[PDB]
């Protein structure tokens, strides 16, 4: 301690007596046997003699591994100025099981001790630092509760991690900390700090000694901030069943709005059970009790998804070796090739296919239009697959589902409008009308993915012009009207006219979507099926050999949160001369009958595309080579060659 | 002896001396003139500049800014006497202070409890705007046990009574009567506002919050509007329907019930006092500002005067300013190939004719309307944005994403009092502006009646949950619809083409086709100009006047209402026979009268794009040129 | 006394409303029989003390009394809402209405949509005197 | 009629200083305006007493017109002057003027308590039993006054462009009811008023009060 | 009265009855006493408690 205040830890819950029990006739605390002594000592010795022995650099980033980790991250905590440490309760059980028992099993008590102990350690060195506040450690990485349902009472007010998904952010909650009472006759002025979530006001004055003239007033109270998290839990233990679950979180002070819709999270926390009041107006509470998760970290990291936005948009991600690696892998030359082979590997030669989900994956050029008064411009790019139910489309899209972070699912009639774009709903915990957001603006920043997108009725099919048109959603309703935002990526699969492509119908019968709804994408992939005794065999081959069982996911994550962060492909005059040339030529092809036409948002199309492959070649230059793929890949796709001007 | 708030009496002598001493350039007394105005009647706040208070004195402000709420009544204090020595105000008279140019601003999602209390800045658009009631800010009570009259006790936004009678022997706690005649009231509005679009992170709702608009702030923001509020974000207590125990407050006073009166339950609940601390966060505002002036200074001569020297030169400058049609055109839609004639439309209609009113009391439409139709991919919906981005009053929707009562109005009952608050929709947020409906044709009946009426009479009548009103919608439309099929058809008639309902269609203005001609030139034009755009972004665009420009120009000119001469008369009659002639091959659909009548309405729209006092013959003939070019042939083999 | 004609365009279900109640202390079970309602949309206040103490010396308590209900009298009673009738309604206007209150033979004598006549006494509901409805000495009026 | 119209022109023409006292103190002035009033018609027909023994006098040509959206807290307890379409107006309600009261207890008639525009009257103890029983009204006895509850709006022809019109709910009584129809283009001078009832006084609420305005004169223009 | 109401009407007003049976009782006896004769000042009338 160096004077800097001890900052209340709402996270933590209202404190108790903290009563002092001798289990003899040594010193634990009543119901508990932490003894806040020996576990301080324990958090020292654990905070400066901790070396993770199979780590790697890659994992840790801007961290020497020989010297402490966590003493390193002290020194971090010391050049920035924020007083939060995240620790690992993984670490901490390698050091020490029972001290990662009693944190696990006793976290309002044990905590605070590691906020001594760090705090003790931060301040015996780097005595001459400032901080707004003393340090709170935040532990993570529990042993992972594979089934949220699957808590028992016996593990109540106990530290749990859980894995889900971010449905809804509440408001700000404003939470009084210290009462600033005032008499109406004198005066005089005193605080009163949260006992145990109860303030004892006045009720006489200390300086006339008048009774009940100290009035609260509420404006000059010291207040902190809380939100709710509804969060859909995403459980890897499933029994039969069993049903989609929902949970709520509360976040302090600090978590706030770190969190969005949409957002895969690991949150770690305190399960909290609380009663419930029979009427909003008494005080009589139902003998059953219903549970809530009180936050102590969010982690955004997964090693099966992409990077976030918020990972990539924070600089100091990769190493200095990471990076000149990515660079290498780029300036190989055939990167788009690894990539794509990379991508789905349990899917069999569908080389353009994968190569599209690719670009789709790096997006094009982010621009700013609002000087131009033009309007945003999409940069995600937008696929169709079309197959009868034989190919791997369906596949293909639950892989981008399970892959992308911020990925929604549909599927044929199973959504609806207002279930895409939003709705009202009384929230069951305020009994307030709040909105909720729908499948397109939980993946805003992300991917969402579209089975059997021709068995779609036209009610909910229309909202996507405007989504994968302008990204904005204007919800016009009685209550309120706004314009979301959904800067979403569409991957639609949809299955040809009598469920299979007949040799004896052209392109867009087969189709059967509008023609401003394939003007929209700007790809197309028909995965039509030839009759092909060798890719059966090798197909064959493949099937089985996956039934009797490369690029890593790592450096592939690594590669596009590096390309998203950093390059940013502007058009060189070559690439624009291609472009132009290429789009002529399109028009020329496409203005048969049967073939998919040709437009101005095919140019786009073709920009985007070439947007995409600079980005995948770091080239941060849109160029000929760019522009040649583009168009080489939007013809492939849609099969122009093999076609003709007698479409069929 | 009434503690003394040191730092409080401080700061209001420091303004004091601020206000008494400030000087701006010319040397005189700013505030002293400013504070001359402050006797009259129905005037009672004073605006400071945050920048001239820091200039003054810096730890002056810096305390201000960092203590506002509980400096502020002392604030006000020094200004009461700062007015009434130099004047003769009514004793009883209050003032407020006003803050305005505070050079941070803040983000609604920032708007922290640590920034309660305390002076800060925000920009949101009005949602909806509750009336004007009388608000309570201290009341005099009497004590129904002894007749004790308890003087001057605040409101803290919520009916307080006095916490205890004064009289020592008589612990009276709630049979309290207000003494309405001697209690102060301030104006008071409530005005619901909503996050900014740029503000809104990844898959978030618009964050929502009310802010409180006290005298002379209280009818300064409306429902649509961006606005920049100055003030603090604060905490009014709310009784919420919270399921869970929570913060609670309660007396030390260590009493306990004795047997037959045990202090259990409701009775011991209601005996310790324990009431739940519950909060929301609330925004009182002590200014409001447009969050991007028009002008930085309603008829012609005031616009004028609220234009700067600058604007008004400019402004001058562009109505002498020859060939300002095509300059206003290629402003507008710089990045937009072709389609000279439908800019043309859009701009006219941006502009506007001039309603009238018959003797019998018809109200003659005076506002266009246009609609694009045409094959995919030709601009439509970039038009419609062009537009909604532009114009103020601009309001966007699609065909089928809104309901009727999101798209005309709704009703809501003020939780203040026993009114009734009007959610404006779409077409009223448009009013006297813009609406802009993209995917017209796909959009049901229910809402095409709705969208027909408002078209028809200029006019929403809502009569809902309790309440009858009839609002103005005096909007023009501009939308945007697919031909049947997808792609228009030349060798069929619009009405054929199209699945507007017919009284949709006739009250139409204006009907451009955009039909999507495979040529080569075109082709090559278009790729050039999309090619170009992407590759220069922020340069490649250089309209010879800035929107900012365009539309001061366009406030000021819609204050023109352009006559009609006898020789206009004459050519528009000549005009309509030979129109009339064209109809008698087929147009894509007839000549009626309401052709004529848009046609005078295209007139009287570039009169006052000019300026001209009169309609000219020149106006008259470019407006049936853009008619008839509009109306094109049916081809058919 | 009022006659006005009108459409009937509701009628509620028969229901009873007591004439005489019997009244009995808790107490002394001592009873108060034979207690004459007030006919029409009006309540009564029960007796808030047993009178009957003279029969013991120890006191019965303060609002003894409940209702015994098989001693009650009851007689149907029916609530009608008349509507003015359309060709009286005047050019631009609202059609008033008006509550009646029917007694024990004049129940179901007549069934919505009706055009009748109604021959009545205008009487406001007394009841105990006791966000909207901003009026003050305003009682809900019917016949 | 039982009212006499007064043009607050002439008013101010000939006793100035009474058209100064008007708007700043309605009621009491109003209230001895009828009195005088009442004095000098029952001195010119002293025969006229048996008809309503009551006389209501209007003013009319209030110099001064606000709006409804420019009505402030300044203006509360003052006669103003305002225009509007009537949006509702419900049924001419019996309200009560002259109120006289049973005792449930001994069946004493309780004598006429006047009926104020803000407060519930309700009486102590009965006169003759001391008693406070719950006491009800003696409709046979009570003698009562037509009061209708109309709600009137800014015109649309006079709303601002980017603006909602703006409610304000006035109260006829016993001369006014049914003299405006909803639609009507009415002009109407009354008492800006607040204390009667209406005070947000309930959790979840900011300390407003609603305000109503006691019509003294309507002028419809048609 | 205490007891937790069921939903029925409530006890009246003054319910309590003292009961006789289930009381603890205790001796009490009230005394005079005088101030001594020779502690009473010459001319005084002596004191009572
Ligand atoms: N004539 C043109 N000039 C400039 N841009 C064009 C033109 N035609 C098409 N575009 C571009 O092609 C895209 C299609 O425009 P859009 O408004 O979606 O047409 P539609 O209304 O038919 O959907 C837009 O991004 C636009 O910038
Ligand atoms: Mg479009
Ligand atoms: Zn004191
Ligand atoms: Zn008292
Ligand atoms: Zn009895
Ligand atoms: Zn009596």
């Amino acid at each position: 301690v160096r004077g800097t205040p001890v900052r209340q830890r709402p996270d933590l819950g209202s404190a108790q007596k903290g009563l002092q029990v001798d289990l003899q006739s040594k010193l634990v605390i009543w119901g508990t046997d932490v003894n806040v002594a020996a576990c301080k000592e324990n958090f020292q010795r654990f905070l400066q003699r901790f070396i993770d022995p199979l780590a790697k650099e890659e994992e840790n980033v801007g961290i020497d591994i020989t010297e402490p980790l966590y003493m390193q991250r002290l020194g971090e905590i010391n050049v920035i100025g924020e007083p939060f440490l995240n620790v690992n309760c993984e670490h901490i059980k390698s050091f020490d099981k029972n001290l990662y028992r009693q944190l696990i099993s006793y976290p309002q008590e044990v905590i605070p001790t590691f906020d001594m102990a760090v705090n003790e350690i931060f301040f015996d060195r780097y005595p001459d630092s400032i901080l707004e506040h003393q340090i709170q450690v935040r532990p993570f990485n529990a042993l992972k509760t594979k089934n949220m349902r699957n808590l028992n009472p016996e593990d109540i007010d106990q530290l749990i991690t859980i894995s889900g998904m971010v449905i809804r952010t509440s408001q700000l909650i404003p939470e009084m900390q210290e009462a600033f009472f005032q008499c109406q006759v004198c005066a005089h002025t005193t605080r009163v700090e949260m006992d145990r979530g109860r303030i004892a006001e006045p009720s006489v004055c200390g300086r006339c000694h008048t009774t009940h003239s100290m009035a609260l007033i509420h404006n000059r109270s010291l207040f902190s901030d809380k939100q709710m998290i509804k969060l859909q839990e995403s459980p890897e233990d499933m029994p039969a069943g069993q049903t989609p679950h929902t949970v709520i979180l509360f976040a302090h002070n600090d978590l706030v709005d770190k969190v969005q819709p949409g957002d895969r999270v690991n949150v770690t926390g305190i399960y909290r059970a609380v009663p419930i009041r029979v009427n909003p107006r008494v005080s009589n509470v139902k003998s059953v009790y219903k549970t809530h998760i009180d936050v102590i970290h969010y982690r955004k990291t997964d090693a099966k998804r992409l990077h976030g936005l918020d990972e990539e948009a924070e600089q100091k991600l990769f190493s200095e070796k990471r990076v000149e690696l990515l660079k290498e892998l780029s300036r190989k030359p055939d990167i788009y090739e690894r990539l794509a082979s990379a991508l789905a590997p349990s899917i069999y030669e569908h080389e353009d296919i994968k190569k599209g989900i690719l670009l789709q994956l790096f997006g094009g050029t982010r621009k700013d239009f609002s000087h131009t008064g033009r309007g945003k411009f999409r940069a995600e790019i937008n696929i169709l697959l079309c197959g009868d139910p034989g190919t791997s489309k369906s596949q293909l899209l639950q892989y981008v589902y399970n892959l992308v972070p911020r990925g929604q699912y549909t599927s044929g009639k199973g959504s609806s409008a207002v279930g895409l774009t939003a709705y009202v709903m009384k929230d069951p915990e305020t009994r307030q009308l709040v909105l909720q957001t729908g499948a397109l603006v939980l993946s805003d920043n992300g991917i969402c993915c579209i089975d059997e997108f021709d068995k779609m009725n036209e009610s909910t099919r229309s909202v996507l012009h405007e989504v994968m048109e302008q990204q904005t959603l204007s919800i016009a309703k009685a209550g309120i009207i706004c314009q979301l935002n959904a800067r979403t990526s569409v991957l639609a699969a949809a299955n040809p006219i009598e469920s299979q492509w007949n040799p004896k119908k052209t392109t867009i019968e087969n189709i059967q979507l509008p023609h401003t709804l394939l003007s929209r994408f700007d790809l197309i992939f028909l995965m039509l099926d030839p009759q092909d005794e060798a890719y059966d065999r090798r197909l064959a081959h493949h099937l089985v050999a996956l039934y009797y069982q490369l690029l890593d996911m790592a450096v592939l994550k690594d590669y596009i949160a590096y390309a998203h962060s950093t390059i940013m492909p502007r058009l060189s005059e070559e690439a624009s001369q291609a472009l132009i040339e290429a789009y002529v030529d399109m028009r020329k092809i496409g203005s048969s009958r049967g073939m998919v036409s040709a437009y101005p948002r095919q140019l786009e199309s073709l920009i985007r595309l070439a947007e995409a492959h600079a980005k995948v070649r770091l080239s941060n230059k849109v160029e000929a080579i760019d522009v040649e793929e583009a168009k080489r890949l939007h013809r492939e796709a849609l099969k122009q060659s093999a076609t003709d001007p007698r479409t069929g | 002896l009434e503690v003394r708030d040191e730092v409080a009496e401080k700061c209001q002598k420091l303004f004091l001396d601020f206000l008494e001493e400030f000087q701006s350039s010319d040397g005189e007394i700013k505030y002293l003139q400013l504070a001359e105005e402050l006797i009259r009647p129905e005037r009672n706040t004073l605006v400071v500049s945050f920048v001239d208070l820091e200039q003054f004195n810096q730890q002056l402000s810096t305390t201000i800014q960092e203590e506002f709420y509980r400096v502020y009544p002392y604030l006000c204090r020094a200004l009461k006497t700062f007015v009434k020595d130099r004047k003769e105000i009514p004793l009883a008279k209050d003032f407020y202070v006003a803050f305005q140019d505070l050079p941070t601003r803040h983000k609604i999602r920032e708007l922290t409890s640590s920034r309660i209390g305390l002076l800060t800045r925000i920009s949101g658009q009005v949602v909806r705007t509750h009336p004007v009631h009388p608000e309570l800010v201290s009341g005099t009570f009497l004590c129904l046990d002894c007749q004790t009259v308890i003087r001057d006790v605040e409101q803290q936004f919520k009916y307080t009574q006095p916490n205890i009678c004064r009289n020592p022997v008589c612990a009276n706690r709630r049979r309290f009567l207000l003494d309405t005649n001697k209690s102060r009231f301030v104006d008071f509005q409530k005005v619901r506002i909503q996050e900014t679009q740029a503000e809104l992170p990844r898959g978030s709702i618009p964050r929502s919050l009310e802010v409180i608009l006290r005298a002379e702030a209280v009818e300064s923001a409306q429902a649509g509007d961006k606005c920049d509020f100055t003030g603090t974000l604060i905490v009014v207590p709310d009784v919420s329907k919270l399921s869970t125990p929570g913060a609670r407050a309660e007396t030390n006073s260590r009493v306990s019930g004795v047997d037959g009166y045990e202090t259990e339950g409701i009775r011991g609940l209601r005996a310790l006092g324990v009431r739940d601390l519950s909060y929301r966060l609330v925004f009182l505002a002590c200014c409001v500002a447009p969050t991007n002036p028009r002008f930085g200074g309603q008829t012609a001569e005031s616009i004028k005067n609220q234009m700067t020297v600058k604007e008004w030169e400019k402004v001058f400058e562009m109505s002498q300013d020859k060939n300002l049609y095509h300059n206003l055109c290629t402003s507008l839609f710089p990045t937009i190939h072709g389609n000279d004639e439908v800019k043309r439309g859009v701009l006219l209609m941006l502009f506007g004719g001039v309603p009238k009113t018959t003797g019998e009391g018809t109200s003659l439409r005076g506002d266009i309307n246009v609609c694009i139709v045409g094959d995919p991919s030709t601009a439509k919906s970039q038009f419609l944005k062009h537009v909604e981005e532009f114009s103020p009053r601009a309001v966007y929707t699609s065909g089928k994403a809104s309901s009727a009562a999101g798209l005309t109005a709704a009703v809501v009952r003020d939780e203040e009092s026993h009114e009734f608050v009007i959610e404006a929709g779409a077409l009223m947020l448009a009013d006297n502006g813009v609406c802009c409906i993209d995917e017209f044709d796909k959009m049901d009946v229910r809402d095409q009646v709705a969208i027909h009426e408002a078209m028809e009479q200029q006019t929403i009548s809502i009569t809902k949950a309790g309440v009858k009103a009839t609002l103005n919608a005096r909007t023009s439309i501009l939308a945007a619809a697919n031909p049947i099929s997808g792609h228009y058809d030349r060798s069929k008639s619009l009405k054929q083409n199209i699945n507007l309902s017919a009284p949709i269609m006739s009250r139409f203005d204006l009907f451009f086709i955009l039909v999507d001609e495979c040529n080569e030139v075109t082709d090559y034009a278009i790729a050039r100009r999309i090619v170009d755009l992407h590759s220069r972004i922020e340069e490649s665009i250089d309209r010879v006047y800035s929107l900012d420009d365009i539309r001061r120009y366009l406030l000021f000119a819609r204050q023109f209402k352009p006559k009609i001469s006898k020789e206009s008369e004459d050519f528009i009659v000549e005009q309509y026979k030979h129109l009339r002639q064209r109809d008698g091959t087929k147009s894509s659909w007839r000549i009626t009268v309401r052709q004529l009548e848009s046609m005078i309405r295209l007139s009287e729209a570039m009169a006052r794009m000019h300026c001209c006092d009169e309609v000219q013959p020149k106006h008259v003939k470019e407006a049936f040129r853009l008619l008839n070019k509009s109306i094109i042939r049916v081809e058919t083999p | 006394l009022v006659k006005i004609p009108g459409i009937i365009i509701a009628a509620s279900a028969v229901r009873a409303k007591a004439t005489r109640i019997s009244i009995q202390c808790r107490s002394c079970r001592n009873t108060l029989t034979n207690i004459a309602m007030r006919p029409g949309l009006e309540g009564y206040a029960l007796p808030r003390k047993c009178n009957t103490d003279q029969a013991g010396r120890p006191k019965c308590p303060l609002d003894p009394y409940f209702i015994m209900p098989d001693k009650c009298k009851c007689v149907d009673f029916q609530t009608l809402k008349l509507q003015e009738l359309p060709d009286a309604v005047p050019h631009g206007e609202m059609p008033r209405h008006m509550q009646l209150y029917c007694d024990r033979y004049l129940c179901d004598k007549v069934v919505p949509g009706n055009r009748v006549t109604i021959m009545g006494i205008y009487s406001i509901k007394k009841f105990g005197l006791t966000r909207d409805r901003v009026g003050v000495g305003i009682r809900s009026s019917y016949i | 009629r039982e009212s006499l119209v007064v043009n607050y022109e002439d008013l101010a023409a000939r006793e100035h200083v009474l058209a100064y006292f008007l708007p700043e103190a309605p009621a009491e002035l109003l209230q001895i305006f009828d009195e005088a009033a009442l004095e000098v018609v029952l001195a010119m027909y002293p025969k006229y007493d048996r008809i309503t023994n009551h006389i209501h006098v209007r003013i009319s040509h209030l110099p001064l017109v606000e709006e409804l959206r420019s009505l402030r807290q300044l203006h509360l307890n003052q006669l103003i002057r305002t225009s509007g379409v009537v949006t509702s107006c419900t049924g001419v309600l019996p309200q009560l003027s002259m109120v006289k009261y049973n005792c449930n207890k001994c069946n004493f008639v309780l004598g006429p308590f006047c009926q104020s525009q803000n407060q519930e009257v309700k009486p102590g103890s009965c006169p003759e039993c001391q008693s406070a029983g719950p006491f009800e009204v003696n409709m046979e006895e009570t003698i009562y006054q037509n009061y209708q509850r109309i709600r009137i709006q800014e015109s649309p022809g006079k709303v601002a462009a980017g603006r909602l019109p703006r409610s304000k709910d006035a109260i006829l009584l016993a001369d006014l009811v049914d003299s405006c129809k909803p639609g009507d283009e009415i002009e109407l001078t009354g008492i800006y008023h607040n204390n009667y009832d209406g005070s947000l006084n309930t959790a979840n609420g900011f300390p407003v009060f609603a305000t109503v305005i006691l019509a003294n004169h309507v002028a419809k223009k048609d």
